[PDB]
């Protein structure tokens, strides 16, 4: 537990590769009202391993409604070329379509908020409780 | 106890103020932290370069040296060789050449046609030093780091014998909706304003004058039933970034009916003017404007000092 812990300030990447540390993650968030980043982030994940053509264009519609569109509800902080080029993509599904606006959210939660959650109370306590 | 809200637009300083208040309030930037800061150095500065030389395209703007071309490319594909804080001495000299271009410099002159970060000169400058395999960035560095903040980020320090608590929030329009959450109860606002966003569009809306974006915002936090009560400091910032601006880029871009001079001082006073008209509510409520280089420490302890005594006055 604690050497899993400890592997989650290894990188935000190595974070990401573990549920208990994106559980953590997301509690945090949570405390600090940009949560929709990793909905977002685990959205695209997601929407990657899609088989069908059908669910593809689907599911791109539905993440692009709850999280590009500039009026959507959980709206990522991406400038609009990101959300353009998204748009644009949208038209003719692919897997790549988010991949311009999943990369600008992975780098807004690596280098803002995820310094934070290393020196946070929420992890500390997790560190001296695990085990 | 005081609560104390930062807000304002993307860009507009207000990481910066509380950067300023963990130098002058809280602990300062140990080495160790700074060191920590290298990599998004490094990032801004290759994120900068890449952005000047893609607006190329837009602008329709050749590199002064063919040569150049093939250094573009390189770049394009070294981008990531830095994100592990290490940048090679190969990176370090593509970006030197393309920065010292004459191609390169005339779209860098033109940058209110596309988007840069403001810290972009400041670090292509100083390459060299920046770019040496021991470098540890300097407390100015940090201060002129950007990182976009998303969400509300609560901190909190002591002066004069207050308590602060502290929100820095983000300023893109997508963040906007999660202000409510932080409004109740706000001793004190601090709203940040980039004086040298005059001539620039916002990222988010790129048919949105920056300025005129910011001038609606303050409209409607100055006003907002929520902050009657509550202290409205005005802080027009990037003062230094105006200076040297307003001597090139006239005012009648943001403000078409100005009849004054692109000089700091008039060009300073009428953008203050033009918010201050905003207060609906003048013979009632102040507010206490400073002109501001968040960069600057010794400027910006004066002026929260500044701030403090009117927080205090008004609290008695
Ligand atoms: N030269 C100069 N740079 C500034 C000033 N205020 C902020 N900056 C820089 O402008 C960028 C955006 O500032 P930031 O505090 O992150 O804006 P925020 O989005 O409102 O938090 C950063 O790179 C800062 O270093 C200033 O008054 N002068
Ligand atoms: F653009 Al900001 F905090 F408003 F990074
Ligand atoms: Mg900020």
């Amino acid at each position: 537990s604690t050497e899993e812990a400890t592997r989650w300030a290894d990188s935000f990447d190595v974070l990401l590769s573990h549920k208990y540390g994106v559980a953590a993650f997301r509690a945090f968030l949570k405390t600090e009202f940009s949560e929709e980043n990793l909905e977002f982030w685990l959205a695209c994940e997601e929407f990657k391993k899609t088989r069908s053509t059908a669910k593809l264009v689907s599911k791109a519609h539905r993440i692009f409604e709850e999280f590009v569109d500039v009026q959507a509800p959980r709206e990522v902080n991406i400038d609009f070329q990101t959300r353009e080029a998204t748009r644009k993509n949208l038209q003719e599904p692919s897997l790549t379509c988010f991949d311009q606006a999943q990369g600008k959210v992975h780098s807004l939660m690596e280098k803002d908020s995820y310094p934070r959650f290393l020196r946070s109370k929420m992890y500390l306590d997790l560190l001296s409780q695990s085990q | 106890e005081v609560k104390l809200l930062l807000l304002g637009a993307g860009e507009s300083g207000k990481s910066t103020i509380v950067k300023q208040m963990k130098i002058i309030h809280e602990d300062g930037y140990s080495e160790d932290e700074c060191k920590q800061y290298k990599v998004v150095v490094y990032s801004n500065t290759i994120q900068s370069i890449i952005a000047i030389i893609r607006a190329m395209g837009r602008l329709k703007i050749d590199f002064g040296e063919a040569a150049r071309a093939d250094d573009a490319r390189q770049l394009f594909v070294l981008a990531g060789s830095a994100e592990e804080g290490v940048m090679t001495p190969e990176l370090a000299g593509v970006i030197k050449r393309l920065w010292r271009d004459g191609g390169v410099q005339a779209c860098f002159s033109r940058s209110r046609e596309y988007q840069l970060n403001d810290s972009a000169s400041y670090y292509l400058n100083d390459l060299d030093r920046i770019s040496q395999s021991n470098y540890i960035p300097t407390q100015q560095d940090v201060l002129r780091t950007r990182v976009k903040t998303t969400g509300i980020v609560e901190t909190h320090f002591t002066f004069k014998d207050l308590y602060f608590k502290m929100f820095d929030v983000g300023g893109q329009r997508s963040e906007r909706k999660k202000w409510i959450h932080c409004f109740e109860g706000v001793t004190a606002i601090i709203f940040c304003v980039a004086l040298s966003d005059y001539d620039l569009v916002l990222a988010e809306d790129e048919e949105m004058n920056r300025m005129h974006e910011s001038m609606k915002l303050f409209d409607s936090i100055c006003n907002n039933k929520w902050f009657t009560e509550t202290s409205i400091i005005l802080f027009l910032n990037k003062k230094d970034l105006f200076e040297e601006k307003i001597k090139r880029s006239p005012l009648t871009i943001c403000y078409p009916e100005y009849t004054g001079s692109n000089t700091y001082e008039e060009a300073a006073a009428y953008i203050q003017c033009q918010f201050e008209d905003l207060n609906r509510r003048k013979d009632t409520k102040e507010i206490y404007t400073h002109f501001t280089c968040a960069t600057d420490t010794k400027n910006v302890q004066f002026v929260f000092d500044a701030v403090t005594d009117v927080i205090i006055k008004n609290n008695l």
